[PDB]
């Protein structure tokens, strides 16, 4: 492994925000605090908090918050002491308003997300998260639908707009360590050597751990994870487990093993109401690719509407759906309950 | 006996998708309306070139350059589909000669109105505003809804192929969701709003697609909603022909036991309504998939032909 | 994407019936053999493994008494299938040449003789006996963490020179990343004979179950060991369902119907699972500490019977290095942790 | 009490490897009933024969023909055996064809199996005395001290022996291993169902012997008789093993109904599982401390020939 032991993996969690999608956002202030207390006390470098589709995520479409980020933004900044609290925007979702508002309740990093062939709209939330002095970061959502080429000019896009690092964002957890290497690849290609990277698997093929070190191997570096994988669909890069074997591997990501296998374990598993696992509905997301935040809305509608979530899923790829299209969950529900 | 020609000469401003689609659309289907003059800032735009050849007198001085024109004596409407900060500008030198505004762009200086809600309200208004895309197609049905029980909460997803998102969108999408949502409020009725947007590249283009979530106590009449709904989808289709639904509405009893946190209001517990809604676009110069774009041409020129008739 | 042969044919050998006792503490019924079986048959495998978790004559107090013997299960097997080889597990020092013609006579013609992944020599009987059965036979090399790319291949070669058709690398601790399986794999392409098939045997302990078993095939290997969920020792085998899924969006040569395979997976095995075949706090010391998988229920039954973690007794017994079959050290390390 | 007096019995080694030389090294240092007239070796480079040379003790390069012409096979009354099960069934052809008696070290099992404590009186006149395996004398004195309290209805013994001291003969032929000690298990041990198991592990720091001894017995077994039994049984080993120790208190388990345990040779039952931890130390004078799995072995050889030889006259025939 080429992988330089020496280099520090930034470690940015988000069992808080990616995690919500898991509990239907509904995610307690002492939920946060107490998760973001174990967070910061085990090492990593951020803690991401808002709802699972981003700042003002709460709504009828993605499902509406226990609490407004605000409130959970104020919650975790004050629960912490050395990790940087971030949080994620999706231009179409968040503005720039929701954003001030953010930072003035303690989040210090915001991901601008876009779907991956549409980075110019994200320009004038790179530009204000740039004015207001945050470390500000570009997400290509659903990486898995543009060719890396494709993909690295529009990181180049958000990287002129001033972000200072692009996520490879494999939102429907559907790509392989072969997939993310050629996507990284061809970033580094592009991208001015000081920009970073960042990888945000899911573990829907069961192949976030490794998708993250071979990100690292191709240069990335910044991690995504969550404890237990706590996340939309079968998860995300479980957090404990990465760093286990990233432990194996010797190499520099500054985090208290232990303390990340405990917190996963005694705090946030107990948490968990459908198991966020590798089963027939969030394998769906990654064989088909569709969006993992689908997963619950789309189980939700296979009761109701006495179908398979997991032909709702497929049926959902067959359209190339994407990101924030749950109301498209129902269209097809309704379809096929036609049929 | 037929008609007579009483046709209003108006001015198209703006000379890229949307001046052109009003202008086809304006000739293929006004009996109250004729293209007086078209205006660009280029004289290479071939939207000029095509109002050339279908007849129609051209500049591309800008708005200065139309009010030097022989034809701007007999304007009495002018569409601006350029900017908003351009609209800031434009407003001021139609209103001082008493030409009757109708902005397409989001500088919100008159009142939104959608014609099928509040036209009447607004008939006199001298600049009026077209709002969004998403609330030409959403704010209908808020107000179809809120006519039989108050809607204290109405959502609308925007889902729109990345090929017909016009560059105005994608440089502000903050403004979109901002301006619909104050109109949900104003026109449509509503207590609280949400306007959600999404562009999706998928090959074929999609039709737009928009979806409205209206919440309403747990008292209000299933049936009569139905009703209402589909009657006002009928009204929109007259000068939207493409606009259908696409699914049947749906209605959820929010019970207690699945409280849902509403803003505005707390925990709260209710209706849910569901309609589907779909645009397609009418073909005239935009394509089919272009339904945000074409669902601005035919609303402005709805509310033109308003004017005209009222006298 | 990578430099796998899309059109090479991925022999699929699933483990269910025999890693997945562990899950199930040996008590599969002879029902679930044949129902798990023929919807693992009838979806395209080309192999199940049938034997006690710990292979032929596991059944024993150290690793827990089968709920029916190896020959009642492989009959059942043997009988429920009709394309699939029934293959079995053999491990010197608990199964012997005697067992091996029994699950011989009772159906299967596939047998992988697995010792530590020092000890290949004390398989020469068993892999000399077995080929005189005409039976596909295969070594196994246990514990592969704990060996060197180059030492296991060149127990590997002993296997060979024995009889061996077929060497696998053996992830029993779920502790080795997709570098350790590469060079293990290039290590064994350069000693073994081009003819000499190989097999990888991931377990699930750091959730790269799928991968490594990808990243073998790239490698060159041929066979991959998996299970529906996972059902095994541990943290679970390379998950099938899940793996081949994987493989198909790959566009690879598998021979299986995927649905099939997930269907069986969800319906009929996870039901079965008592204590969660997943990563969590226990499976991943096996995979964080290299520690044999099959160790996690009896350690976390010393770990209730006196009051300890299980996550520590597993950590000590690989600090202690205990390998394969060295359940009676759980209770040897519970009742040293217990005198504090 | 004379200052010459010699009334040892001289017995003879075959095989000057491992077992050989540790056997003849721990005959010279601790019996007072023996010597060693004769080490019997096949190849004249041993170290074994080195060694016995050195110590003064007789020695041929010849096998057992060499032995028959030495002037010290005169007073050989016992040899013992530690080369192969074949050369075993030649050389006790010729060992009983001249009255000598035969402690067989290999698996050759022509005599009967022997484990000293528990049923040596049994075969003092055997003229040929197989030695079982190292398991079996490790564990089978474990499942007679709990059979002696309480019937034994499954024993079940887990020998774990470091890869640096496993014998070529073991590796060569593992099953042997397991089948030749369960036998045992039944026929000395007293159990009605046998079971053994062996593991080679190769940390490095060689790993101490150990073995585990599993006994499943009735419900109303005397849990203290059979301690006590069983620590009573351990001091008797350590007069010849003195590494031979309980690494653990003896350790009791339940098997209550709604448990049930699929036990061969009973089915599905209920009662009491006796565990018993040994860890079993070579001497670690001539062999390392280790390779307790070849101590046990002289170590259980040299005293079956010291109670032969405490029983009365050595006659060849
Ligand atoms: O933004 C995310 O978390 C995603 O799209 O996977
Ligand atoms: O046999 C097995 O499954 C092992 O050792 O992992
Ligand atoms: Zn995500
Ligand atoms: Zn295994």
């Amino acid at each position: 492994s080429m992988i330089d032991q020496a280099k520090k993996i930034y470690i940015s969690d988000v069992t808080l925000r990616d995690g919500m999608h898991a509990i239907r956002h509904r995610y307690t202030l002492n939920h946060v605090s107490q998760i973001a207390r174990a967070l910061d006390e085990a090492g990593v470098d951020s803690i991401e908090v808002a709802h699972g589709d981003g700042l003002k995520g709460s709504s009828f479409n993605y499902g509406f918050g226990a609490y407004s980020d605000l409130e959970w933004i104020s919650a975790a900044a004050e629960a912490v002491k050395q990790a940087k609290i971030a949080t994620l925007l999706l231009p179409g979702i968040g503005t720039v308003h929701d954003l001030r508002e953010a930072y003035d309740a303690g989040a210090r990093v915001v991901r601008v997300a876009t779907h991956c062939t549409e980075a110019d709209v994200s320009r004038q939330h790179i530009e204000y998260a740039r004015g207001l002095g945050m470390d500000t970061v570009g997400f290509l959502m659903m990486s898995h639908m543009q060719t890396p080429v494709g993909l690295a000019q529009q990181a180049k896009l958000m990287e002129n707009y001033g972000a200072q690092c692009i996520y490879v964002v494999d939102s429907g957890g559907a790509m392989n360590m072969w997939d993310i290497a050629e996507r990284f690849k061809a970033l580094k290609d592009v991208l001015d050597p000081a920009t970073q990277t960042g990888m945000h698997a899911h573990h829907n093929l069961s192949l976030g751990v490794a998708n993250s070190l071979v990100a690292l191997e191709n240069g990335c570096d910044r991690v995504d994870a969550s404890l237990t994988g706590m996340g939309a669909g079968a998860g995300n890069a479980p957090l404990e487990v990465f760093i286990a074997a990233a432990e194996r591997m010797g190499l520099n990501h500054g985090c208290d093993v232990k303390k990340l296998i405990n917190a996963a374990e005694d705090i946030v598993r107990p948490l968990q109401e459908r198991p966020v696992r590798v089963d027939r509905e969030t394998l769906a997301l990654g064989y088909a690719g569709v969006y993992s935040s689908f997963l619950r809305h789309a189980e939700t509608a296979a009761k109701k509407y006495n179908l398979s979530a997991f032909d709702i899923l497929v049926e959902l790829g067959k359209r190339r759906m994407i990101g924030g299209q749950e109301d498209m969950i129902v269209d097809v529900a309704l379809d096929m309950a036609k049929g | 006996n037929w008609m007579s020609d009483d046709r209003l000469s108006v001015a198209i401003i703006g000379s890229g998708n949307i001046g052109t689609d009003l202008m086809i659309k304006i000739m293929r289907n006004s009996k109250l309306l004729k293209v007086g003059a078209m205006v660009g800032i280029d004289p290479k735009s071939d939207g000029l070139a095509r109002a050339q050849r279908l007849g129609v007198p051209t500049t591309a001085e800008g708005v200065d350059g139309l009010l030097d024109m022989p034809a701007f004596r007999d304007i009495k409407i002018a569409f601006d589909a350029t900017s908003a900060g351009a609209q800031a500008i434009h407003n001021q030198k139609l209103q001082a000669h008493g030409v009757r505004v109708i902005d397409l762009t989001p500088a919100a200086i008159g009142p939104y109105v959608i014609p099928v809600v509040n036209f009447d309200q607004h008939v006199d208004a001298p600049n009026i505003n077209m709002v969004t895309c998403g609330g030409q197609a959403t704010i209908p049905i808020v107000h179809a809804v809120s006519k039989v029980s108050p809607v204290h909460y109405a959502e609308i997803v925007a889902s729109i192929s990345s090929k017909s998102a016009g560059p105005g969108t994608r440089a502000n999408i903050d403004e979109f969701t901002e301006t619909t949502s104050k109109a949900i409020l104003e026109v449509g009725g509503a207590a609280q709003g949400r306007a959600i947007i999404i562009l999706n590249p998928a090959e074929p283009p999609l039709i737009m697609r928009d979806t409205v979530y209206c919440f309403v106590s747990a008292e209000a009449n299933i049936d009569a909603i139905t009703d209402s709904v589909e009657q006002m989808v009928k009204s929109v289709q007259e000068y939207v022909p493409g606009y259908r639904l696409k699914q049947k509405v749906q209605f959820e009893k929010i019970v207690a036991g699945n409280e849902q946190n509403i803003p505005g209001l707390g925990w709260s517990t209710g209706l849910k309504v569901s309609v589907f809604l779909e645009v397609e676009g009418a073909g005239h110069y935009l394509p089919s998939y272009a339904g945000n774009l074409d669902i601005m041409t035919s609303a402005g020129l709805t509310v033109a032909e308003r004017i005209a008739g009222s006298g």
